[PDB]
C-alpha cells in the first residue's frame, strides 16, 4: 500500500502525493497482475486431469515395490517419505508486516497438491497411459512394461525372461535415490535461491525506507513538528521522490523475475504432459539415455521428476 | 458503493476486489516528562549590564532547567528572528539535548555577516560558523545603554587574522605583524596593522554606529536525554490501548506493552533490525515499555453480478477476528486468510468460482455461501494381475485454441 | 509448423486425446486452431495372458495382445476390438514353457 | 569546487548526481531486458543441439 | 564501479552519495548475477558429452 | 576480514567474491604556465623622473596584463604604507578589471 508506505498518518503528505498524478494505481495494478499470474501458474502444471484416482490396497505388481512413492497413511498428512524429506530439507517478518508489505496465502494448500500428485501416480501406475486421452483402462504392470519395452526397439520377449532382475534393479535404485538426494545439501539450490532473492529484495527495500534523501531528517513527523508548513513543502519532497524511485525499481525487478518464473513453469507443464502421460522419443528431454517413464513428486514451490531410463552396459565386438 | 467507485462503472462483475485499508484510529494523547521542574536561569545575557563581546563568546553550558516563553521576550523591540532550523513560531513542546547561547556585542550595521554565505569580518578568520548552524539569530538592540559618549573604546574587535581559524575556536593573543616582507613581528612598527579596533561611536552617530547585541543558539535532536523545554502535564500512561504517545519530544502512535527484556542501566532507547524504536524507558521511573503499532488490514468485497443481486460479503485480510473489526453483521468466520463477515459456512463440497485463499471458495447458492475446495469427482478403477479393458467405439471431437501474435505498434 | 504441416504424437500439444488433424484460421491480432482428434468411447473387460504354451514352446504376439471371452482365445490390436484366429503368421516363437510367469496352455493353428 | 563556495556547491552537485544515477539505472534495466531474451534463445539452441 | 563513475576523486561527492547510500549495491549485484549467468550459459549448450 | 565486513555476515562458504578497487594514490602535483609574463603599468606610473602636482591628480586606468606584484616591493624608500582592503600578502591571487 504505497500511500501508507511513503507517508504515515499525516494528511499533508497525502495531499503532496496527489500532486504527482495517478501513479499508485499503476503499482497496485501491476502487483495484482503478478500475484494472479503466479496463482494461475500452478493450475496448468498440476491440474492436468479431472479425476482423483485411488490405487487398490493390495500391491502385487509383479514384484515391484512402490512404498517410497505412494502416500503413507501412518503420517497424518498423506505424504510419501520422499515428500517428507523434501519438506524437511528446504527451509523480522513482523517488521515488514508493520509497513504494509504484507504477503498473501496461495490458493492451493499443500494437501491438495499431494492429493493431485497421488491421483496422478495412481493413474500412471494402474491405467497405463490411456487415461491421458479417454477413459482409464486397466492394465497389469508386466504387460505395460512389455509394451514400453517394445516402444524403444527391443522386442517384448526380452522382459519376460529377466523379470526378477528388472524388479531388483528398480527397487535398489529407488532405495538409493533417497540417500543420494539427502547426502548433498546443495542440490536443492534453485528453490532456495528463489526464496532468498525475494526475501533479501524485500529487506533491502525496508532498510532503504529509513534513509534521508538530503533533507533535515528521515522521520516526517518530527520535521513537521520543527518546520513551519508552507516552507516544509520544499523539505518533504526528496523523501517522496526517492521512495517512489525505490518503489519503481522494486516493481520492475519483480516483473522481470516473474517473466522468467512463468517461462520455467510453462516448460515444466510441457515436460509433465509429455513425459508422464506418455513415452517420448526425444533424446535428453525426460532423463538420460533411452526413455522409459517418469514420476512426479511435489515440493515447496515446484516439482521434482524421477526419470526412469534404460542404458546398455556390456558389449562385444563382431564382424558385420 | 466503494467497489463501484473503484471500478469507475455502474455494474461490477464478480470476485475479489480491493479498497483502502483498515487503519484503526487512536484514542487520546499522553505526555511523558520528568516530574522535576525547577526554573531556568535565562535572561542573564539579556538584562544586567554590558555582558560580553566577540573576544569572549558566551560558552554557557546550560544544565537541566525549565525554560519557556515568560522569561524570553523581556523587551519587545527585537530584530529579525533569522531561523535556520526550527521556526520561531514554535519553540515549545520540543526538548533539546543541550544549548549553547553564544553572544557578541558589535554594532548593528552588518547584521547579515553572521550568515554562512554572507561574509565580512567573519571571512578574515574571526568568529565563524559551520554550514548548518541550526540555531536562530537574535540581533536585539543595545542602543542608549552601551552607546557610551564619545565611543566605547573598551568595546573593540579584531581586524584580521593571519591563518585559517576553525569555527568555534578562540584566538585571543597579541596578534603581531607576522605579514609583510619586513620582519617586524609586531615589534618594529611600520605597517604593523594590529587587529585592535576600538570603537569611537558618539551617540550623535548614525544607527550603523550603535551596538546591537547578538545571541545565537545551537542544539541537536534524536537523542534520549533532554535538559530544557517548556512545561506540560505528563498524564499517566494507558496499558494496551491505541494512544498517541509523546516522550519528551519524540511522538508516535501505537500501543504500549510491558517490557520482557532487560535494558542496560544507562540504556533507554532500545531498537532492533527494524530500525525503529521498539521500546523506551519511562521519563520518571525505570519502567520500560515496548511499542507496537495499531493493527492495519486489507479490505476486500465479494459480490456476484449486479445482474443477479446487490448483496456483498466483506473480508479483512490478515486480521484475527475470533476482534478489532468494529461493528458486526450476519455471520462471522475465522478463515486463515483473515476475517470474513457476510457469508455463511457449510461443509458440503462444491467447485470454485470466486477464490478467496487457502482453499476457500464462495458463491451464490439464494444467498452468499462459502465452502472449502472440491478437486473433483472421486473414482477408482478395478485392477488385477490378469484383467484388461479394450474399447469398441470411437468418437471424433474437435476443440479450439486461440493465440495472439501481433500487438498494435506505436510511435511517440 | 508441427501441428498442420505434419502429424505429431506429442500428447497435449496438437490437441486433446490422440491427434489427427488441425485447421488454422485468422483473427484480428492472432490465430485460432481447430484440432481434429480421436478418442475411444466405450470399453469391455476381458481376461488376458502374457504368452501361450504349445509343445513346450512359448509364443508371443507380433502385435496386440491375447484376449479370451471365456470360450476360446484370440489376439487383437491395442486400440480397437477386432479378434482374429491365432495362427503362426500372427505370432513368433522363442524360448520354452518355464521362463515366463502366467503362461496358459492352448493350441495354435498352422496352415 | 573552485567555483562558488561549499555552502553553494551542493546546490548544483545534486542535479549531476541525479542525472548520472538515472542514466545508470536506464542502462542496467536495458541490460536485463536484453539478457532475458538472449537466455531464451540460448535455451532454444541447447534444445536444438 | 559505484563511485568512480558517479563522481571523481573528491570526498564531498562521496559524502553527497552516501545520503542515498544503499543504491549501487543493487547495481553491482545485478551486474554480477548477469555476468555469472552468461558465463554459465555456454555450459549447457556445449558440455553435453 | 574485508570479505566478512562486506558480506554483512560472520561466515563465508566458498567461491570468489567481489570487493573494492585498487586505486593507487597520486604522487605529487604539477602546475604549468607560460614563461612570458608581461608587466602591468603599476611600476610605469610608480617610476618616473618627475611627478604630477597635487593640484590636479591625473587619472590612469590599468587593465589587461599580468600584475607582477613584486614591482610594488621593489623601490628603496619603504617607510610609508597604509594598506586597506586587500593586503600585499593577499594581493596577487585576486582578479580585478582595472
Amino acid at each position: 500500500d504505497c500511500t501508507m508506505y511513503i507517508c504515515g498518518d499525516s494528511t499533508e503528505c497525502s495531499n503532496l502525493l496527489l500532486q504527482y498524478g495517478s501513479f499508485c494505481t499503476q503499482l497496485k495494478r501491476a502487483l495484482t497482475g503478478i500475484a494472479v499470474e503466479q496463482d494461475k501458474n500452478t493450475q496448468e502444471v498440476f491440474a492436468q486431469v479431472k479425476q482423483i484416482y485411488k490405487t487398490p490396497p493390495i500391491k502385487y505388481f509383479g514384484g515391484f515395490n512402490f512404498s517410497q512413492i505412494l502416500p503413507d497413511p501412518s503420517k497424518p498428512s498423506k505424504r510419501s517419505p520422499i515428500e517428507d524429506l523434501l519438506f524437511n530439507k528446504v527451509t523480522l517478518i513482523c517488521a515488514q508486516k508493520f509497513n504494509g508489505l504484507t504477503v498473501l496465502p496461495p490458493l492451493l494448500t499443500d494437501e491438495m497438491i499431494a492429493q493431485y500428485t497421488s491421483a496422478l501416480l495412481a493413474g500412471t501406475i494402474t491405467s497405463g497411459w490411456t487415461f491421458g486421452a479417454g477413459p482409464a483402462l486397466q492394465i497389469p504392470f508386466p504387460m505395460q512394461m512389455a509394451y514400453r519395452f517394445n516402444g524403444i526397439g527391443v522386442t517384448q520377449n526380452v522382459l519376460y525372461e529377466n523379470q526378477k532382475l528388472i524388479a531388483n534393479q528398480f527397487n535398489s535404485a529407488i532405495g538409493k535415490i533417497q540417500d543420494s538426494l539427502s547426502s548433498t545439501p546443495s542440490a536443492l539450490g534453485k528453490l532456495q535461491d528463489v526464496v532468498n532473492h525475494n526475501a533479501q529484495a524485500l529487506n533491502t527495500l525496508v532498510k532503504q525506507l529509513s534513509s534521508k534523501f538530503g533533507a533535515i531528517s528521515s522521520v516526517l513527523n518530527d520535521i513537521l513538528s520543527r518546520l513551519d508548513p508552507p516552507e516544509a513543502e520544499v523539505q518533504i519532497d526528496r523523501l517522496i521522490t526517492g521512495r517512489l524511485q525505490s518503489l519503481q525499481t522494486y516493481v520492475t525487478q519483480q516483473l522481470i523475475r516473474a517473466a522468467e518464473i512463468r517461462a520455467s513453469a510453462n516448460l515444466a507443464a510441457t515436460k509433465m504432459s509429455e513425459c508422464v502421460l506418455g513415452q517420448s522419443k526425444r533424446v535428453d528431454f525426460c532423463g538420460k539415455g533411452y526413455h522409459l517413464m517418469s514420476f512426479p513428486q511435489s515440493a515447496p514451490h515446484g516439482v521434482v521428476f524421477l526419470h526412469v531410463t534404460y542404458v546398455p552396459a556390456q558389449e562385444k565386438n563382431f564382424t558385420t | 458503493s466503494e467497489t463501484k467507485c473503484t471500478l469507475k462503472s455502474f455494474t461490477v462483475e464478480k470476485g475479489i476486489y480491493q479498497t483502502s485499508n483498515f487503519r484503526v484510529q487512536p484514542t487520546e494523547s499522553i505526555v511523558r516528562f520528568p516530574n522535576i521542574t525547577n526554573l531556568c536561569p535565562f535572561h542573564e545575557v539579556f538584562n544586567a549590564t554590558t555582558f560580553a563581546s566577540v573576544y569572549a563568546w558566551n560558552r554557557k553550558r546550560i544544565s537541566n532547567c525549565v525554560a519557556d516563553y515568560s522569561v524570553i521576550y523581556n523587551f519587545a523591540p527585537f530584530f529579525a528572528f533569522k531561523c535556520y532550523g526550527v521556526s520561531p513560531t514554535k519553540l515549545n513542546d520540543l526538548c533539546f539535548t543541550n544549548v549553547y547561547a553564544d553572544s557578541f556585542v558589535i554594532r548593528g550595521n552588518e547584521v547579515s555577516q553572521i550568515a554562512p554565505g554572507q561574509t565580512g569580518n567573519i571571512a578574515d578568520y574571526n568568529y565563524k560558523l559551520p554550514d548548518d548552524f541550526t540555531g536562530c539569530v537574535i540581533a536585539w538592540n543595545s542602543n542608549k545603554l552601551d552607546s557610551k559618549p564619545s565611543g566605547n573604546y573598551n568595546y573593540l574587535y579584531r581586524l584580521l587574522r593571519k591563518s585559517k581559524l576553525k569555527p568555534f575556536e578562540r584566538d585571543i593573543s597579541t596578534e603581531i605583524y607576522q605579514a609583510g616582507n619586513k620582519p617586524c613581528n609586531g615589534v618594529a612598527g611600520p605597517n604593523c596593522y594590529s587587529p585592535l579596533q576600538s570603537y569611537g561611536f558618539r551617540p550623535t552617530y548614525g544607527v550603523g554606529h550603535q551596538p546591537y547585541r547578538v545571541v545565537v543558539l545551537s542544539f541537536e535532536l534524536l537523542h534520549a536525554p533532554a535538559t530544557v523545554c517548556g512545561p506540560k502535564k505528563s498524564t499517566n500512561l494507558v496499558k494496551n490501548k491505541c494512544v498517541n504517545f509523546n516522550f519528551n519530544g519524540l511522538t508516535g502512535t501505537g500501543v504500549l506493552t510491558e517490557s520482557n527484556k532487560k535494558f542496560l542501566p544507562f540504556q533507554q532507547f532500545g531498537r532492533d533490525i527494524a530500525d525503529t524504536t521498539d521500546a523506551v524507558r519511562d521519563p520518571q521511573t525505570l519502567e520500560i515499555l515496548d511499542i507496537t503499532p495499531c493493527s492495519f488490514g486489507g479490505v476486500s468485497v465479494i459480490t456476484p453480478g449486479t445482474n443477479t443481486s446487490n448483496q456483498v460479503a466483506v473480508l479483512y485480510q490478515g486480521v484475527n477476528c475470533t476482534w478489532r473489526v468494529y461493528s458486526t453483521g450476519s455471520n462471522v468466520f475465522q478463515t486463515r486468510a483473515g476475517c470474513l463477515i457476510g457469508a455463511e459456512y457449510v461443509n458440503n463440497s462444491y467447485e470454485c468460482d470466486i477464490p478467496i485463499g487457502a482453499g476457500i471458495c464462495a458463491s451464490y447458492q439464494q444467498s452468499i455461501i462459502a465452502y472449502t475446495m472440491s478437486l473433483g469427482a472421486e473414482n477408482s478403477v478395478a485392477y488385477s494381475n490378469n484383467s484388461i479393458a479394450i474399447p469398441t467405439n470411437f468418437t471424433i471431437s474437435v476443440t479450439t485454441e486461440i493465440l495472439p501474435v501481433s500487438m498494435t505498434k506505436t510511435s511517440v | 509448423s508441427e501441428c498442420v504441416l505434419g502429424q505429431s504424437k506429442r500428447v497435449d500439444f496438437c490437441g486433446k486425446g490422440y491427434h489427427l488433424m488441425s485447421f488454422p484460421q485468422s483473427a484480428p491480432h492472432g490465430v485460432v486452431f481447430l484440432h481434429v482428434t480421436y478418442v475411444p468411447a466405450q470399453e469391455k473387460n476381458f481376461t488376458t495372458a502374457p504368452a501361450i504354451c504349445h509343445d513346450g514352446k512359448a509364443h508371443f504376439p507380433r502385435e496386440g495382445v491375447f484376449v479370451s471371452n471365456g470360450t476360446h482365445w484370440f489376439v487383437t490390436q491395442r486400440n480397437f476390438y477386432e479378434p482374429q484366429i491365432i495362427t503362426t503368421d500372427n505370432t513368433f516363437v522363442s524360448g520354452n514353457c518355464d521362463v515366463v510367469i502366467g503362461i496358459v496352455n492352448n493350441t495354435v493353428y498352422d496352415p
